[PDB]
RNA sequence: AAAUCUACGGAUCUACGAAGGAACGCCAAAAGCGAAGGCAGCUCUCUGGGUCUCUACCGACGCUGGUGUGCGAAAGCAUGGGGAGCGAACGGGAUUAGAUACCCUGGUAGUCCAUGCCGUAAACGAUGAGUGUUCGCCCUUGGUCUAUUCUGAUCUGGGGCUCAGCUAACGCGUUAAACACUCCGCCUGGGGAGUACGGUCGCAAGACCAAAACUCAAAGGAAUUGACGGGGGCCUGCACAAGCGGUGGAGC
């Protein structure tokens, strides 16, 4: 694993691996399998899969990663 | 204007298959459904959280079909809290389409019960 | 003492287990 | 443990639902449950480990929690 | 947080005071640990002892998964009056 | 991934009731007790040991200990019961080149109780029992004294860190692998070998004591530098992913 030593903060020992709208695409699909595979009739769940992609436009590639720097700085310090 | 006998919603969750169970307040089963049994779930794999709240969705839409209005959740299973919460709020989803619909659930409950060391566990799997 | 030096008895002790249940029958 | 719902909030009553089954210890308890069956000769390791696991969590707490209190209070 | 003393545990633990061991047990029925109530040792022997010889006896309960949350001086009958609800909403 | 198995004679699921066997969740643990093996629901009976206090008694009555005697996980053996769950052997279904295995499904002996036998374990702190001395710090089990409301002191066992000191190194460190001593057991290069022969014990399985011929010049312990891992963390490559055109087919 990695060396202990110090303090050592993961980035990622929080929930971050969750690439946003299953839960939107399988309840899109779940309309398809209800009314036998026809885009019909359950445009606000296309309205979602959509606006989904316009939000994941909106956010980008973010986390909070500076924090080891302060937490080495300041136990030497 | 309080009434007394409400419809309970049984939700095992076990670890390889789900059971709902729609009964009255003395036990009798109206309508059930399990994993296995969903009309478009073709074999192969049963444990993940799709079967469990698809199971729950198709009873809730089932109990919306019958005209209930009342009913009591009750969660049993050896799970994570985050499973049951999904499978409560997929049922809700069941009778209600848009989560618009008013909440016929007015109580839940946790059932589960641990053996106080009774029988012994089989062995490891050395896979 | 460490496991090369105890598999020699372990493969000893086996051969010599067979061997009684075989000439120990008669 | 049940858990009434008013005014059909059913989020407000899941999570003091959560919460409780927090509290009562009971969650712990839940996820305590095993699928095999293990020996005391495996059940003394494991607690080993735990207690090690346990020892290095509170030199850690205790170190964050220091440096905290040194800098937060006026210093 | 509740002040609990070992005199006051060591001079009221008993099995015929229920109303008193009612204190270290949770919703689920499990009994207290002794790092969140800060008496000895001998009085966390005690205590858990005396609970289990009332639960032997029958004046408290063994779990309450499934049942009602356990408070002292009512039943623990599962009547129809658990359930009430109400329809005027609707 | 499946199949065997089980279910329309109505299974799984849901409520109530009945039977029977084994183990005692939470408390709960670097806690406690025991010479060691070990000992976990609760109430009573009988009993072994231990700790603290005393301006109490007695007066070296002590320590270790070959030959001997007693206790001694588990499996196993004999007689009689019991049998829920688990499960050697064995039947079946899969996996594979084969699979007498790992995986799945049934399941006998056994695991449990009463009375006896055997007497072995990585029975491990891989550290025999005992006595005296050696700088401290932080926790904790059970007491006693003093308190000045929150603490100090002194015994008793259990843990963490360390000055010295010791150690081949790793590490030990007031519960020593430190500074010394008393008594017991054991070792004298590797293989052959805990093997052969003999005696004692056991209903058996086997246990205890325990060699030689021959053969080799090494067999080893700890740590270092690389390499490797169907061990891990952080990255990265027309390697893959997304596309486009070829080669393997024809003739030259
Ligand atoms: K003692
Ligand atoms: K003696
Ligand atoms: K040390
Ligand atoms: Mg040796
Ligand atoms: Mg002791
Ligand atoms: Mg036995
Ligand atoms: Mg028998
Ligand atoms: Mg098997
Ligand atoms: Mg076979
Ligand atoms: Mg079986
Ligand atoms: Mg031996
Ligand atoms: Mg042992
Ligand atoms: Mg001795
Ligand atoms: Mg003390
Ligand atoms: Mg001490
Ligand atoms: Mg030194
Ligand atoms: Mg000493
Ligand atoms: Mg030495
Ligand atoms: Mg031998
Ligand atoms: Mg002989
Ligand atoms: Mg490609
Ligand atoms: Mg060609």
């Amino acid at each position: 694993g990695r060396k202990a030593g110090n303090l050592y903060i993961n980035p990622k020992k929080l929930g971050n691996l969750a690439k946003p709208c299953m839960k939107e695409m399988v309840s899109f699909l779940n309309c398809m399998a209800l009314n036998n595979i026809k885009d019909d009739k359950c445009e606000k769940q296309k309205q979602l899969l959509s606006v989904c992609m316009q939000g994941q436009s909106d956010h980008k590639n973010k986390s909070w990663g500076n924090i080891n720097y302060h937490l080495q700085r300041l136990t030497r310090g | 204007n309080l009434e007394t006998n409400a419809d309970i919603i049984h939700i095992k969750l076990l670890r390889n298959n789900t059971f709902v169970t729609v009964t009255d307040s003395k036990g009798n089963v109206k309508c059930k459904a399990t994993s296995g049994s969903l009309p478009d779930l073709k074999g192969g794999r049963k444990m993940t959280s799709y079967t469990a709240d698809a199971t729950a969705e198709n009873i809730g839409r089932r109990v919306k079909a019958m005209g209930l209005k009342s009913v009591v959740v009750k969660v049993n299973g050896f799970t994570h809290f985050k499973k049951k919460r999904n499978a409560i709020v997929a049922f809700r989803s069941g009778y209600s389409n848009s989560r618009n619909d008013q909440n016929p659930i007015v109580y839940i409950e946790d059932t589960t019960r641990k053996a106080h060391n009774g029988c012994r566990l089989p062995r490891k799997r050395r896979v | 003492d460490s496991v090369k030096k105890k598999r020699k008895k372990k493969m000893n002790k086996h051969k010599y287990r067979k061997l009684r249940k075989k000439q120990g029958r008669k | 443990i049940r858990v009434k719902v008013f005014s059909g909030d059913l989020d407000k009553a899941l999570t003091i639902l959560q919460r409780k089954m927090q509290s009562s210890g009971m969650e712990r308890l839940i996820k305590a449950q095993q699928t095999h069956h293990i020996k005391n000769s495996e059940k003394k390791v494991l607690a080993r480990k735990n207690l090690e696991r346990k020892i290095k969590s509170i030199d850690f707490a205790r170190k964050l929690q220091s440096i905290l209190i040194k800098k937060v209070r006026g210093l | 947080k509740a002040e609990i003393t070992t005199e006051e545990v060591l001079k009221k633990a008993d099995f015929r005071n229920v109303r008193f061991l009612a204190q270290f047990i949770t919703e689920a029925g499990i009994l207290v640990k002794r790092k969140q109530t800060g008496i000895s040792a001998k009085a966390q022997r005690k205590i858990a002892r005396e609970i289990k010889t009332a639960r032997a006896f029958g004046l408290m309960p063994f779990t309450t998964m499934g049942t009602k949350a356990f408070t002292f001086g009512k039943t623990m009958e599962n009547r129809d009056q658990d359930f009430e609800y109400e329809v005027i909403d609707d």
